[PDB]
């Protein structure tokens, strides 16, 4: 118990750290799939 | 402790409240928008016992206080207030006086004009700030989320806006603004859990009932068939520990309180709903500007904390939405926090340093000052 | 410290989830994003 | 109750309905176009509540209730409220109906033809009426207003015309339709009563603003010099008391909002505003035209009645309009109900006895028949 508060801060932080580079990928890879499937029907539409 | 003088920025809504200095990416500081006043005469000694809590100070000692909150589905009504909060806010703990400092204040693009006037009035006649700027809500939210285009959800405590911006210009003619809020979930909430057998009548109630709401309630994405399982089966229930150690669970009212954002009748509001509100706001545009906003829909504010908020809009407008359309939400991490970033943002913009209404005009104008220069 | 251990491990653990739904959204995300880009230069080639 | 054998007549909106029968001059009732319905779930016994309320009843019990509005712009798409309007209108208060008489329905000239098909259908249909005929709103507009030519202003509910007739014949290129009408005014209203701190948001508060505007608002003959002194003194304002007991006090806004009319672009609209699409009527017209229209500009439909419109539209057409001719608007107690009255008297008049479709011709024909028979 004694570090497992830090313990599990510290995981819970970088996971947080983590989660966060991952969920902005998540974002900028949606944003292009998106934009990217647009471009998709835009030239499937032509 | 900065130096420079950079404006210092209040986001005050008629729920919570977050403070910080511009440039910053987060408030430093967040309290509740109350001034809390006892209703007991207290008998111990060591028990502290003020006149008048401020802020973090009305919810430490709030299970005797009842905790006004001066702002009024988005307008300050009781000023007196106000000046507590922001002398807290900006001199205790940001460390600032806002004397040497100029200062960003926001509100909704329909809320009422006294608001920006006593915003305005009173850190200049008060706090003798150096300069004042009162901010569109939607434009902060927009420059927190990364879009000029797009249909802004800042859903806050007290109204949920739901105004479209196209090309960083407003489409007021589409302008769906809706009486329901936060404030009313938590309401809700603290009736929904009286039928389960947990009365929470007082204001103390009110602040555990809106802790219980935030970490435990869910809009779900089927309402109904995640009630029939709700109501069927404690698979769905979640516990909270009060404070005097009783625990209290949630089932079908988990979402049942949440579901008022999509069925506002429960309330007593009369409202097609958050999600037809918001697709009110994408249709009534022009046919080119239409495209954009679908593809840009934006959360700001709180109750886009919801687990399931993001993708229960998406659903419902793309439900509502024409074909080929493209229909996206947009719910940052800067979720409720977002409109005081986007007042940071503004504030030290270099387009913005001409927006600021010094204490010279100001005095020279009066309060209304704020109708010709703010926006 | 349970309590600070109990709410660092929640948020450890869910953090940790969440980057994991972040890294596995993200990776998702840029498998179809990769998928969009093949399927919009078959239909630029197109 | 009634034993002329004469037809009856209708005007049906976006608002309201007026009706009565030919051959008199004057609607017997007017009704809203509403059907309602509660909106909330009865807990007592006892408590009365309808499953729908019609017209008046609607708007009566409107503070429980959503009130639905069946025609859209001038087109009527729920069909089926239209006909729960009309049964109340004419088998309920009237005292007149259909089965046993010929009926006049009114629509716009560019209204879509689905309208028209439509009215003519559930006459036939559901009310059994001997006969048929829809007509025309700038045909009726010149009756009631004793003239063959003129420009018609119809602003109604939800849509304004705008269209010129000649010596009795159509002059359609020069037709304006414009998207905005007392509805529109409304909304508007309520937004910026929202500004001053009364929000108005729900149907029943549509309805409180839209008593409000009849009753406080005005154009005024010269919108800066009333908008500099409004904007600045209480000397402009006027009280009106809101049924909870608050009074509301409107200054440049009783004016601002129905100056929308002359400029669109206060909600969001693009136009040039009523008095260059009336000039445009006019102006779009042969030469030899022309001359006859600036003398003969003809106010039909509600908006009419506010104070400076009569007087405005005259000054705002011949600060436009060439020298030494005479520029009139014919602005008469009938109002907001001169279509009306056109309608009694074009079912009524000899020449027009040959125009109707009788239920002989719509039952081999079908709704079609009115693109052969009316116009």
């Amino acid at each position: 118990l004694k570090l497992d508060k830090e313990n599990a801060l510290d995981r819970a932080e970088q996971a947080e750290a983590d989660k966060k580079a991952a969920e902005d990928r998540s974002k900028q890879l949606e944003d292009e799939l998106v934009s990217l499937q647009k471009k998709l029907k835009g030239t499937e539409d032509e | 402790d900065e130096d420079e003088t950079t404006a210092l920025v209040c986001d005050n809504g008629s729920g919570l409240v977050k403070a910080g200095f511009a440039g910053d990416d987060a408030p430093r500081a967040v309290f509740p928008s109350i001034v809390g006043r006892p209703r007991h005469q207290g008998v111990m000694v060591g028990m502290g016992q003020k006149d008048s809590y401020v802020g973090d100070e009305a919810q430490s000692k709030r299970g005797i206080l009842t905790l006004k909150y001066p702002i009024e589905h988005g307008i300050i009504t009781n000023w007196d207030d106000m000046e507590k909060i922001w002398h807290h806010t900006f001199y205790n703990e940001l460390r600032v006086a806002p004397e040497e400092h100029p200062t960003l204040l926001t509100e909704a693009p329909l809320n009422p004009k006294a608001n920006r006037e006593k915003m305005t009035q009173i850190m200049f006649e008060t706090f003798n700030v150096p300069a004042m700027y009162v901010a569109i809500q939607a434009v902060l939210s927009l420059y927190a989320s990364g879009r000029t285009t797009g249909i802004v959800l800042d859903s806050g405590d007290g109204v949920t806006h739901n105004v479209p911006i196209y090309e960083g210009y407003a489409l007021p003619h589409a302008i769906m603004r809706l009486d329901l809020a936060g404030r009313d979930l938590t309401d809700y909430l603290m009736k929904i859990l009286t039928e389960r057998g947990y009365s929470f009548v007082t204001t103390a109630e009110r602040e555990i009932v809106r802790d219980i709401k935030e970490k435990l309630c869910y809009v779900a994405l089927d309402f109904e068939n995640e009630m029939a399982t709700a109501a069927s089966s404690s698979s769905l229930e979640k516990s909270y520990e009060l404070p005097d150690g009783q625990v209290i669970t949630i089932g079908n009212e988990r979402f049942r309180c949440p579901e008022t954002l999509f069925q506002p009748s429960f309330i007593g509001m009369e409202s097609a709903g958050i999600h037809e509100t918001t697709y009110n706001s994408i249709m009534k545009c022009d046919i080119d500007i239409r495209k954009d906003l679908y593809a840009n829909n934006v959360m700001s504010g709180g109750t886009t904390m919801y687990p399931g908020i993001a993708d229960r809009m998406q659903k419902e407008i793309t439900a509502l939405a024409p074909s080929t359309m493209k229909i996206k939400i947009i719910a940052p991490p800067e979720r409720k926090y977002s409109v005081w970033i986007g007042g940071s943002i503004l504030a030290s913009l270099s387009t913005f340093q001409q927006m600021w209404i010094t204490k010279q005009e100001y005095d020279e104008a009066g309060p209304s000052i704020v109708h010709r220069k703010c926006f």
